[PDB]
């Protein structure tokens, strides 16, 4: 578990 | 207006994140309605373990464009089935083209 996502 | 197959609806950025790594397919995409943000789409992509999310909503003139990294204008559609029918290519400003639809319980 951290961050999956990043977005842009 | 949203004539969208892969829309899971009202989801946490959690949840379109755990269903794209389950799938484990790279190209897979769907839909989330972006809770910080209400009234935008959020559309979600499968890519070596994580997931590109691009913000996509509806202008005043009734069109869909999707909103990507920098260097990379935002093309404006008729219908928002149009957009991924045009991200399913390359060179459409994205991390990946389109390549497995994450259908909501239809599969």
């Amino acid at each position: 578990r951290k961050s999956l996502t990043i977005y842009a | 207006m949203d004539a969208v197959a892969v829309y899971h609806g009202k989801i946490s950025r959690e949840t379109g994140e755990k269903l794209l790594l389950a799938t484990g397919l790279d190209g897979s995409y769907l839909l989330r309605d972006s809770e910080s943000v209400p009234g935008v789409y959020c559309l979600c992509v499968l890519y070596h373990g994580y997931i590109y999310t691009y913000r996509v909503s509806q202008t005043e003139t009734g069109s869909w464009s999707a909103e990507t990294a920098p260097g990379v204008h935002k093309r404006y559609f008729r219908k928002i089935k149009n957009l991924i029918s045009a991200f399913q290519k390359p060179d459409q400003g994205i991390v990946i083209p389109l390549q497995y639809p994450v259908e909501k319980k239809s599969s």
